[PDB]
């Protein structure tokens, strides 16, 4: 026969290998495909879809629909945050279980910009301005609007547009961040504050809800496929 | 009324090649590696080559009257100890010798015939992947005959009853010889038993004169039947 | 030697593999073929041949020639069926042991139209009209001619033509039906009724027999070769 | 290394295989051939050579030179055969040990015509006519000249030519006959009779010998190499 020399790796089974193998059903007349709607070519397509953030994971709200609603009211202006969460899309509990977080938890590395949309669900008669801020990491997380306004931010007029989108641009020392809580690849902070205040006339609800959505931008990518911690099997 | 349908389904897997493109077990040949004086161990086994020892391949073949194909034989060899109190054994080597009609059949596991100077022999090492050989179409006729409606002899007037008698449907058209199987190793202190499963795959198949498939259990190499003569179940005439 | 790396699947014996192997009888002068009549290239050729249906599997008829004969008589018109069976060519007992059924029982998947021919074997003096109906599945199987006539059907004048062919066209949700009794891939119902009635003059047999035949059309195909349940070996 | 997958048959030793193997004596300066007379390219060349038939295997003649001699005498005409043997060149005892039989016993299948030559070894003064007959099988073997003359036959005038050749043409239902005694592939019968009688003048031997020879014609071929039963080794 042809002289051959078996190298290391011979006879192993690497689950990630890509080798040919014999067909157990030769000459099978495969049913041809049809043009089903909604074909998906890349998992990032799913990550680019806005999905609702469970922003309110309090004891009484977590694992209910209330966890998706953040309550604003028409009280007097303050500089204290409405909501706060870290830019760890795979490991921050508010973001981990979003579609983006679910996809990222199958990968070790992620990079790219993010889109955070906020939808105001108060009455048409309610007016107000909010400030939505991204602070890159390395400093104290914004405790008040005075600090938050120094970072990237957007002023949202709820009276004008019920929805506001803030793009958190990719800014990182590393070319990729890990999909775990990691100090070296920490992604920064996201906060919301009252810019002026929510104002309502009489005979109007004085408390309303906003909803948060997160998605990946077109520059987003992931690497190093891995098993997720979000599913387990017992026994 | 019917619409226009651009049909795409093909009959690729129902070609006679595809229908027979499988290895089918045609025999289980048992041999023993043991001391020659035990008198209960078969140190060699001779199996006449045929597809009629099993039923599945037989039924598929007998869908047709005549066939012409090359054959692929695959030998799967399994072995085991028969007792635990006589030590162990070294890896066995098996000789599978094809004995064409007329060649001397071995009488002992180590007689001269195993020299196999002209008989093809396959030496298989235990634990190696199943042995495999191919044979072309070797019929002395222009096709194999699955059914032969005749005799090898015609009895003649004036011959006694014993003379001129041959089995109905038996002809040398299917005399393909035998396989003689032995364990080449000299015996260990403990008896070992091995089975060689022979798998047959027709290749480059051509068939002629289709027949209704066997409907009742096979009984012998012929078309005889004795048992299971009521294959149809009961069902009402107007019961869906 | 040439560096090689043995992949998974090495040393296995797949009974459906197609590999080269050494010839045990090299340089054998093969006997050349002759032009034998009736060569078969595809098993579907056998399935396209009409074979007689054991339509009458009663206790006293099954496993006799009587099982192939369905008795008509010259009684007054009724709407009750003459015969009924399901369109399960591989698993319906009347169809399973036809040549078509036998072939289909070596395959898992089947698709295509079927031909059901019926031959009237009464006297030349007998006249009558029959209705032969295919009802696609999903509704109650036709109990009477009133329901059966709503499905696909053919009116057969036995006086004119002793033989009538009804094509059961391929209609299915799936592109292939299983060759077992399966609710999801059920094929529907076939029934026969008196359209007017069988009429005979005097001095004529008042009971006669019809014979059923089934075959596959030219659009028929099968897939996923498998072992049949129609043959077994004991011990 | 190159991804490879070991198929069934790997590591076997088929004695009929044809594979390359390493040379144990590389760069050996082989002694060149010389033009020796009598080179043989095909075993059939040996089978085409006439060799003497042991026609007379009686108890007192077998395994002596007498077994090669068949005695004719000048007695009155009869229709009884001089000699009889079956056309089984590999298994008939008279033919099995001829060179043709020896070659055929290394093969399972044989086909083609045969040449049977007979040499008259009486005196020059002896005259006579003989009939040499081949009867294809399926009928009673010729008991007398009346039956034998119905088959293929030749009239041999010993006075004219001391040698007579009869060609037994290939006539067979199968394209090849087995090299064993087999009813289905039986080859027929060969017999010799007195056509008129052997006549000698006075002072002449009244008993003489004929010799038989058999060879294969140019259309002869064999198949399926096999071990012979003509040699064995004890212990
Ligand atoms: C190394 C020796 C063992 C391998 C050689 C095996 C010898 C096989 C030669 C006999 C050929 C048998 C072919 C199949 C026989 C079936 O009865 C007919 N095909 C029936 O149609």
């Amino acid at each position: 026969g042809l002289p051959v020399l078996n190298t290391p790796g011979s006879n192993q089974y690497l689950t990630a290998d890509n080798y040919q193998s014999p067909c157990a059903i030769p000459e099978f007349d495969v049913t041809p495909p049809i043009d089903i709607p909604g074909e998906v070519r890349n998992m990032m397509e799913l990550a680019e879809i806005d999905t609702m953030i469970p922003l309110n994971l309090t004891n009484q709200r977590k694992n209910t629909m209330d966890m998706y609603r953040v309550e604003l009211n028409d009280a007097a202006h303050s500089d204290t945050p409405i909501l706060c969460f870290s830019l760890s899309p795979a490991s921050d509990p508010r973001l981990a279980h979003t579609m983006l977080g679910e996809i990222l938890n199958y990968y070790t590395h992620w990079a790219g910009s993010l889109k955070f949309t906020f939808l105001f669900c108060g009455s048409m008669m309610a007016t107000g301005k909010l400030l939505v801020s991204y602070a890159p990491p390395g400093a104290e997380a914004p405790k008040s609007r005075k600090e938050a306004m120094l970072g990237t931010h957007v002023i949202w007029d709820i009276g004008l547009q019920s929805s506001c989108t803030m793009v958190v641009p990719w800014i990182s020392n590393t070319t990729y961040r890990l999909t775990i809580n990691d100090s070296f690849t920490e992604g920064g902070y996201i906060s919301m504050f009252y810019q002026t205040r929510v104002v309502v006339p009489l005979s109007t609800p004085r408390k309303m809800d906003i909803l948060g959505f997160v998605s990946a931008c077109n520059d987003f990518s992931v690497r190093l496929l891995r098993d997720t911690t979000h599913i387990s099997q017992e026994a | 009324q019917t619409r226009h349908v651009i049909q795409k389904r093909t009959r690729s897997e129902s070609t006679v090649e595809s229908f027979f493109a499988r290895g089918a077990c045609v025999a289980i040949i048992e041999v023993d590696n043991d001391a020659p004086t035990k008198r209960a161990s078969k140190l060699f086994s001779v199996w006449k080559i045929t597809y009629k020892d099993t039923v599945q391949l037989r039924r598929k073949l007998e869908f047709f009257t005549y066939s012409r194909f090359d054959m692929e034989l695959t030998f799967v060899v399994t072995s085991n100890y028969t007792d635990a109190n006589n030590g162990h054994a070294l890896n066995q080597v098996y000789q599978i010798m094809f004995i064409p009609p007329g060649a001397p059949i071995p009488g002992k596991w180590n007689d001269y015939t195993w020299q196999t100077s002209s008989n093809p022999s396959v030496f298989y090492t235990y634990g190696a992947p199943p042995a495999r050989i191919s044979v072309p179409y070797v019929g002395i006729a222009n096709a194999y005959s699955h059914f032969y409606d005749g005799f090898a002899k015609v009895p003649l007037a004036g011959q006694a009853s014993t003379e001129g008698d041959s089995l109905y449907g038996a002809a040398s058209l299917n005399d393909f010889g035998s396989l003689a199987v032995r364990v080449v190793n000299d015996h260990n202190p403990t008896k070992l038993t091995s089975k060689i499963r022979v798998y047959m795959k027709p290749k480059h198949v051509r068939v002629w004169c289709p027949r209704p498939p066997r409907a009742v259990p096979y009984y012998g190499p012929g078309v005889d039947y004795k048992d299971g003569l009521a294959p149809l179940p009961e069902k009402g005439l107007t019961t869906y």
